[PDB]
């Protein structure tokens, strides 16, 4: 899976990626691919984060080291271009963090004048103004945001811009229903309520199942009969049913209708709520 | 079909006095009793968990509702009552929302039945224990 | 011939799971995807195939039946 494919909220610090998921994942491996990378500063360490909490935005977690759990620790070679990264058991996470923690820094002249982006005039590294346009050498080239505390961040802070590589996250990981883990009665009234809420969702759903029962009871009842009720062309031609289809018995299309898409989609509703409140359970037992 | 042929007090208090209320209060335990020992399994979630349950605390409610039947089988409902609600009182993962309604059902039909003379009330005192005769928490 | 060995394959009243299209096969919607494969095939062969077939037999008997009266 790709990474960018489930990502649904993303912040930046100037060293890591804060991503929470659509949803929680039991994620085995990560491979980071490194494009466009520059000599001046490479990635010496990537350091993986999770947890499986469930939050309404990432900012909550951006700067709460202590809410994340450590997964990996890699090293890479100056100018590897593939990272991968191997979990010795599977992680189940709706939140990671993806930091750049050390670098193969490559030390350069920064005592000589910057050249400015918008005017090509010559601006001295201390302040970073152009004297001539006002422009900011220190901006990031995407978002055009200036960090105030590091001049030349490895990522831009608001937008997540690497002027140094671009980096591509793919999870061998699958979707897998799971809740925040329980910590202290507050958690737990926490899990006992959603438990509630669940199961009341799971009970109105059940309904679903059994409100189409009669349904298909009756409409199989019809279709026994096997009466061959001549073809009815009905005005209204918006559903695309080919001269067969339309032959078709209309309680058979009726019933496959029914099961296959109604009882189905409610039932595949009422396993996901059934395992869900399960795993509620097992972490409150 | 059974509440409705019990609509009216009059077959309520002739079913009790066939001894309708021990079945009932008997048939409450042991579901109640049931679903104690099915804790104990999986986590195993059950959409109609609790509706024989709630169905049978409504009926004794219902005749409960009747005040002849509630005068002559206070101190005898006492019992079952107190035992049934401490045993769902234990109730923490089965826990289901038919079951918090009978719980809550319990309550009030024991509240009920607290009512009374102080010989009444005394006797209910003894009932309570037996009750704690039969854990930190439940007691 | 086919009619009948779908009749055949169709009162065995057996459940073959729909098979998925691995091959760039014409698209079904699943609603319609669910029936069973023998009823598909029979509703195009007999409503599609044999319906046409014989609706060209009768245009051209009827044809035939006019020349006839014609020539008699
Ligand atoms: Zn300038
Ligand atoms: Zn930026």
């Amino acid at each position: 899976i790709k990474l960018s494919s489930i990502k649904v909220d993303t912040r930046y610090t100037t060293t890591q990626q804060v991503v929470k998921l659509i949803g929680s994942h039991t994620i085995s491996k990560v491979t980071v691919k490194i494009g466009d990378l520059k000599r001046t500063k490479m990635v010496r360490t990537i350091n993986l984060y999770y947890n499986n909490r469930t939050v309404q935005a990432i900012v909550e977690l951006k700067n709460k080291p202590a809410r994340w759990h450590k997964a990996k620790k890699v090293q890479l070679t100056p100018g590897q271009t593939e990272v991968k990264i191997d979990l010795p058991l599977p992680i189940v996470a709706s939140n990671l963090m993806i930091e750049f923690a050390d670098f193969y820094e490559n030390y350069q002249a920064s005592t000589e004048t910057l050249q400015c982006p918008r005017c090509s005039a010559s601006v001295p590294a201390n302040p970073g103004v152009c004297g001539n346009c006002g422009e900011n050498v220190y901006q990031c080239h995407k978002c055009r945001s200036i960090n105030y505390d590091e001049k030349d961040p490895f990522l831009c802070n608001a937008c997540g811009f690497c002027k140094y590589a671009r980096f591509d996250f793919m999870l061998y990981a699958k979707p897998c229903c799971a809740v925040d883990p329980i910590e202290n009665e507050e958690d737990r009234k926490k899990a006992v309520s959603n438990i509630n809420t669940l199961l009341d969702k799971a009970d109105r759903v059940y309904h679903q199942l059994m409100g189409h029962r009669p349904q298909l009871e009756n409409l199989l009842c019809k279709v026994n009969e096997a009466a061959p009720e001549k073809p009815q062309d009905d005005s209204g031609t918006a559903g695309g049913i080919s001269s067969t289809s339309a032959s078709v018995n209309r309680y058979i299309l009726q019933l496959a209708q029914e099961y296959c898409g109604d009882c189905k989609n409610s039932f595949d509703e009422l396993s996901k709520i059934i395992q869900k409140v399960f795993a509620s359970r097992k972490e409150l037992l | 079909l059974y509440q409705k042929l019990i609509t009216s007090a009059h077959w309520k208090v002739y079913l009790a006095a066939r001894g309708v209320l021990p079945y009932v209060g008997n048939l409450i335990t042991k579901e109640i009793a049931r679903l104690l020992a099915l804790e104990e399994a999986t986590l195993s979630t059950d959409l109609q968990q609790g509706y024989a349950l709630k169905s049978l605390t409504g009926l004794l409610s219902s005749f409960v509702e009747v005040e002849s039947i509630k005068r002559h089988f206070k101190s005898r409902l006492v019992g079952t009552v107190l035992n049934g609600y401490l045993c769902l009182r234990k109730l923490v993962v089965q826990r289901t929302k038919l079951i918090d309604e009978t719980q809550d059902m319990l309550l009030e039909m024991l509240e009920d039945m607290t009512t009374g003379t102080e010989s009444e009330t005394k006797a209910f005192m003894a009932v309570c224990i037996e009750t704690a005769k039969r854990d930190y928490r439940t007691p």
